[PDB]
This record gives C-alpha cells, structure tokens and sequence, in this order.
C-alpha cells in the first residue's frame, strides 16, 4: 500500500457519506407515522400456574428508525475523511487492521435485525434485547479475528466462533414464519418474503468476503480490495432495506 | 372467529351529539389496533380515528377538534364521542381491524 | 508445575464427579412431575394490525433439566480422570490453557440461566434460544482470552468483551421483577430473591477468578490455584441451585 | 379481577354419572393452569385433577379409573366428568387456580 491508495478513500468515504446523508433526509421528510409495539406477559401467582393479559410497554416509530441506521454510517464515513483522524485511520490501514467499521457496524446492524424481528411479528422486549446482544458479540468476533491473526497462516477459529454466534436470530425468524402450533387462516404478504430473503443474502456476502480476505489467494492478497468492499456492500444493503419498508408500510399517506 | 358489534346511532338535529359502542371477540384485544370507518350513501369510503392500542391517536383531517376516539380495555370496549355535528355527516359507520369488519351502523343529521 | 502436582488432580476430579452423580441420582430419585410453558404469539393479519391469544408450544419439566446439568458435569470430571485423554489434560495445562472446562460450561451454564430465567415468568421461545446464545457467546470469549494472550503483560480485551456480552440476562431478569406497566397485586414470593441474589454473586465470583488469575500477582502465579478455584466453585454453584428449586416448587408430593 | 363460576351437581342414584362445568374470567385462560378441589362435611381437602393447561392430567390415586377432566378453549371451559360413582362422594366441589378460588357446589349420592 502506497501513499496515492490510502489518498483516494478520502473521497471515496466523502462520496459514501453524502449519499447516506440524502437518503436519510428524503426518508425523514416523505414518511407518515407508523409505529409497532413491545409488550410483556406478566405472572399473577406461583410460578407457573396462573398469567395475565399482555400490555404494552413501548412503541417504536419506524420513520425514525430507518433514519436513525442511515444517519449513523452518514456520521462514521464523515468522521473518517477528517484531520488527525485520517492520520490515524492510515496508520491502522498500514498494519492491517481497521476499528472504525466495527464500531459502526455493531450498532447499525442490530438496529436493522431489531427492525426485521419487530416486521415478523415478534414483539416481547427481552427477545429484542437478547437479538441485540447477540448480533453485537458476532460483531466483536468479527473484531478479535482481525487482530489477533495473521492472513495466509491458516488460523481461523474466531471466525468459526462468529459464525455460531450469528446464527440464532434467523431461527427465531423460521420459527416464526413456519408458525407450529397456530389457528389461524391468514397468510403472510410477499414484501416480508423478500425482505427475509435479501438481508439473508447480503448477511452471507459479508461473511464471504472477509473468509476471502484472510485466506490470502493470489489476487486477495491486498487490503484494499476487502476495505472497498467492505464499503460498497454497506451502501448497497442500507439502501436495499430502507427502501422496502418504506414501499408497503410507510407509504399510504 | 373475529366479530364485531357495534350500536349507537339514530336521527338527531344539528346541535346534537352521540356515542357510538363497538364491542369485539376473540382476539388479543389489549395489543391489537382498531379503527372507525365512514360511507356515505353515494361515496367511496373515508377514515374516522385509530386507535393503535397503545394510546396514541390520529384522525381525517376533516373532522379534528370534533370528534374523540376512546378504548375501555378489561371489557373489550371502543367508544366513539361525536360532539357538534353538521348536515353533512348522514353516513354508515363500521368497526374495523385487521380486515375484520362488522355491520355498520345508520347516522343521520337533520336541519 | 511438577509431575505430583498434576497426579493430584485425578483424585480430585474423581471425588467431584462421585458427589455430582449422587446428587443427580437422589434428585431423579425424589423429584415429582411439574412442568413450565414455552408459547408464542402470532399475528393474525398485516405487521402490526391484529393479534391473536397466545397458546402453548411446549412444556418442560423440571426434575429432568435439574438431573441434565448435574449429570453433564458428572460426564465430563469422569471423562477428564480417564487414560490418554488425561495425558492430553495434563500436556494442556502445561501450555496454560485447558478446554474440557470451556466445552462443559457453555452447556451447563445455558441450562442454568434458562431454567432461572423460565421460573421469573418468562415464557417466549425466542427469548430463551436467544438467551442460550448470549450465554455460549459469553463462555467462548472466555476461551479467547484464555488462548490468545498471556499472564502478566497487561492485555484485557476479550474480558471486557465477555463482561460485556454477559449483563443482558439479567437485565431481562430485572425488568420482569420490577414489571412496568403491569395491572395486579400479587407480590413475588422469597425463595426467587434468593435464587436470583445467589446465582448473581456465584457468576460474579467466577468472573472475579478470571481476572485475578490473570492479573498475576506474588501468590497467583500458580495456575493450579485457579484450576482448583474453578473446579470447587462449580461444584458449589450446580448443588446451591439444585437443592433451592426442589424445596419450594418440587416438593408437594 | 378473577371469577370462577360453577354448576351442575345436585342428588343422584349409586350408578349414576354427572358432568359438572366451571366457567372462568379475565385471565388468560390458554396458558394458565385449573384444577378441581373436594371437601367432605367433616375432613380438611383433597385433590381431584389438574389439566396444566397444555394436555397433561395428574389425578388424586384415589379416582383414578373413574373421572375424567378435560378443558375447552375459545370459550373458557372446564368440564368434570363423573362415572360410576359410590356411596362415599357426598361433598362440596370447588373450581381452582393460583389461589383464587369459587363458590362450590353440592354433590349427593344416595343408595
Ligand atoms: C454506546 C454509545 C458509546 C459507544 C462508544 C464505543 C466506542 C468508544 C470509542 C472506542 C475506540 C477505541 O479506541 O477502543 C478502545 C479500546 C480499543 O483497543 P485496541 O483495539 O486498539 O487494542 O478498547 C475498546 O474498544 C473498548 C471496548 C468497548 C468498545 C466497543 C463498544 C461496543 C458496543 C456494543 C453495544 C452492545
Ligand atoms: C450495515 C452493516 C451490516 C449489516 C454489516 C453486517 C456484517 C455482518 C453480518 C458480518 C458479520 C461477520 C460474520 C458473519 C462473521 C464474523 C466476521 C463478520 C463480522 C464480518
Ligand atoms: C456451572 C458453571 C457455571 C455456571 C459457570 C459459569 C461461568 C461464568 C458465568 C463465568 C464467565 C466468565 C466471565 C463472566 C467473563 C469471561 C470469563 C468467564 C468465562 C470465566
Ligand atoms: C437449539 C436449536 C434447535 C431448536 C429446535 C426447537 C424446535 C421448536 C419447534 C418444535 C415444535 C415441534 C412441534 C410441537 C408440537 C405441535 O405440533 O404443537
Ligand atoms: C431447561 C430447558 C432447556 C432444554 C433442556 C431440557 C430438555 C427437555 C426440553 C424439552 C423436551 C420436551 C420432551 C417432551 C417429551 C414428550 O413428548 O413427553
Ligand atoms: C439497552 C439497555 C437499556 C434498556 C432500557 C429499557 C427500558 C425499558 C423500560 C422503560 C419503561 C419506562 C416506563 C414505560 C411507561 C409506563 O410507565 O408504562
């Protein structure tokens, strides 16, 4: 890595920011006020005999939300570009390693799978809380990886860790779309199929690509190319999931 | 099965008022969200209130400041307060959910 | 570490395993039929329109998750006093790493915090599964830790991850005792203070263990002393909860 | 509040049978667990039956072979089915929960 290459992410992180920055600001100003509850089934004796009605305890607005997990890597890739911290950001690129986007990551992407468990129909809150918890430890898996190994030595076993620990909430989400033990007569709609199916995808892109990164073949053997796509594939899946919510739920006013 | 009934309604004058009730079944009724709907005889359909069970509120911007939507949970009722009427207002009235609707009701205001 | 001080281990893990087994077979021995609720509640129409009344999924007995997280443990200290599995043990701890303990806790401790969490008046399966998760990530962090640095230089990051990986339990748990929002009168019995007050301070005194062994001061620079810390501290923490669920919830018959 | 209702009961024959029913109230009655209690006029309790509101029955070795419980979702029934009863059962019978219990009813079986 060379002066010129750590010298284009500047604008290429100030093209990324501005962009999420837009979206952000037509999603606040186009959507209408819907919102979704968390709830909680409370006991009313010993310990298992006898329960009440669920209440509500919170409502999430959605609008919000979305705008909550573009404005937060608007942030990120605006700090990035900046003064002493681009020093800093260049003298962590040249020892392989990199602590922003993990950062990022481990609060956007749970805010992303709280929205897509809440869509399902899952509304207990310390389902939620856990889902948080566990989507984050992924991330700090993710994180121990890149720093306590070398590429091309064949030492994979935080990644593995990872992988285990990534798993759980989309089997929540399969039990509750396959539904056992249910009477009722109503299908699901289609745009919860897609949804489901594109976030797994992308979710699998990523693991994919940092696999590929530290493997170390002949052509993945620069840095670079795993950190600018790190950077498209997180454009593209913010984009992809804020634009389906919004056609089908937020739209009809 | 999901049914609803509602009662309410009848002929009044213009400065009248009025109180619509709209009871429900089998459901979760202290999370799920319920609505009021309105036709008039020779229109398409409108949107009255919601309620979405938790408090919050919203209307049709054709009839705010007049209208006042309420829920009575621990008895599955939804109540409906209609406050300073006009002669424009002779429609049907109908309890809604998640497309389980009911039998609507009959409102007429004279001179 | 000399050759009689890694003999003495055997007879160690042996006397733990006896009692563990006794202790499992007395409990299957006296233990009565009583059984907790798994449900879920599913939508009946669009995402966030109309519910339906919860119904039960599945039901768990209790004497038999009780006889399950003592005989995992029995296994194992049976398993480790064996031949050439215990020329592994010892060539291990020699290395100062041992993974047997990693391997039987992220299945014992799950089941505990299950249990503790299903008798507060939980009862959603995604909560649980995802409650399993937050508690395996946990233990793994802590075999990071444990594998990838080394006593006394001063690095802590994977013990801060797994402290931070570790809390969301039981602020599940505090949520559903303070119960916000909720319409009744009926206070929680006692014997649920002291389950949770104990089992609190025993994950505490584990964590603490941990730190202590690899801060490296004058007296715990032996490892040994943190192997036999671990070894009795487990065997204290199965028999202080086993025998505090039977006497209040399983004995009436 | 809970309120449990029963009925059914009264004077039979040695060869009779009986089917008594409970009727429950504002809880949630798909989860929650109901059981059936007896008193003799003249001994403390007993216990009858419980249904662990998932399927599973648990009798009181004392009627086993003879009654049968079983519950009704939907609309929050509990059924006691009484077969071939003996000379010995004159009671009062009494509808269960977490400790919020009902008014019982009478059972009499004469020669
Ligand atoms: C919640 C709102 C505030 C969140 C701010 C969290 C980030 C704060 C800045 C931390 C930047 C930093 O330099 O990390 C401090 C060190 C990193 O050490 P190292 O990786 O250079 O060896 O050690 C650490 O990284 C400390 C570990 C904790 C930081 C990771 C937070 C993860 C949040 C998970 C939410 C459940
Ligand atoms: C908005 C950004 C998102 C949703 C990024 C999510 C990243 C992941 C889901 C990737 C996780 C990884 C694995 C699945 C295993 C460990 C390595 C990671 C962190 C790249
Ligand atoms: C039956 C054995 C049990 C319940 C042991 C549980 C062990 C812990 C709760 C300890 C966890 C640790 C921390 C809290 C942080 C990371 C290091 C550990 C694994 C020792
Ligand atoms: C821990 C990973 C595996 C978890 C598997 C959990 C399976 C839960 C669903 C099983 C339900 C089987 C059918 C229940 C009986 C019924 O039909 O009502
Ligand atoms: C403490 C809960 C964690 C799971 C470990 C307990 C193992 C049992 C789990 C439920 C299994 C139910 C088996 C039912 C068998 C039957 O049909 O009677
Ligand atoms: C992520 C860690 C912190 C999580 C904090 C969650 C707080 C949930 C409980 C807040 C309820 C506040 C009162 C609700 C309104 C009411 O009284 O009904």
């Amino acid at each position: 890595p060379t002066v010129k290459e750590i010298k284009s992410l500047q604008n290429f992180n100030r093209i990324a920011g501005v962009f999420h920055l837009l979206q952000m600001l037509a999603v606040l100003a186009l959507a209408n006020d819907f919102a979704l509850p968390m709830t909680g089934t409370y006991l009313n004796g010993p310990p298992g005999t006898t329960f009440s009605a669920p209440v509500v305890i919170l409502e999430t607005p959605v609008g919000l939300a979305v705008a909550l997990f573009l404005g937060l890597s608007a942030l990120f890739h605006f700090i990035v570009s900046s003064g002493n911290f681009f020093k800093r950001y260049s003298a962590s690129l040249m020892k392989n390693q990199n602590i922003f986007r993990w950062v990022e990551y481990s609060l956007s992407s749970s805010v992303m799978i709280v929205l897509i468990a809440q869509i399902c129909g899952i509304a207990d809150i310390v389902a939620l809380l856990a889902i948080f918890g566990v989507n984050a430890s992924m991330i700090l898996f993710g994180w121990l990886q890149e720093k306590y190994t070398q590429p091309k030595d064949g030492d994979l076993l935080p990644f593995w860790f990872g992988c285990i620990a990534g798993i759980v909430p989309w089997i929540g989400l399969l039990i509750y779309v396959i539904a056992p033990g249910s009477t009722s007569d109503v299908a699901v709609p289609g745009f919860v199929y897609g949804i489901i199916i594109s976030l797994f995808l992308f979710f699998n892109s990523f693991a994919l690509v940092q696999y590929l990164q530290y493997k170390g073949k002949g052509k993945w053997s620069n840095y670079l190319r795993g950190e600018r796509a790190y950077i498209v594939l997180s454009l593209v899946a913010k984009s992809a999931l804020a634009w389906q919510i919004f056609s089908g739920t937020l739209i009809p006013a | 099965m999901v049914q609803l009934v509602e009662s309410g309604g009848g002929l009044v004058q213009a400065g009248g008022s009025l109180r619509l009730s709209c009871a429900a079944s089998g459901m979760a009724f202290s999370i799920s969200r319920m609505e009021w709907h309105r036709q008039a005889p020779g229109n398409e359909r409108e949107l009255v209130a919601r309620i979405t069970g938790g408090g919050r509120t919203t209307y049709g911007d054709s009839v705010k400041g007049r209208f006042t939507i309420s829920r009575d949970n621990a008895k599955s009722m939804v109540y409906l307060q209609m406050n300073s009427l006009k002669p424009e207002d002779t429609a049907v009235y109908y309890c809604n959910t998640g497309y389980f609707w009911g039998q609507g009701t009959q409102v007429t205001v004279s001179s």
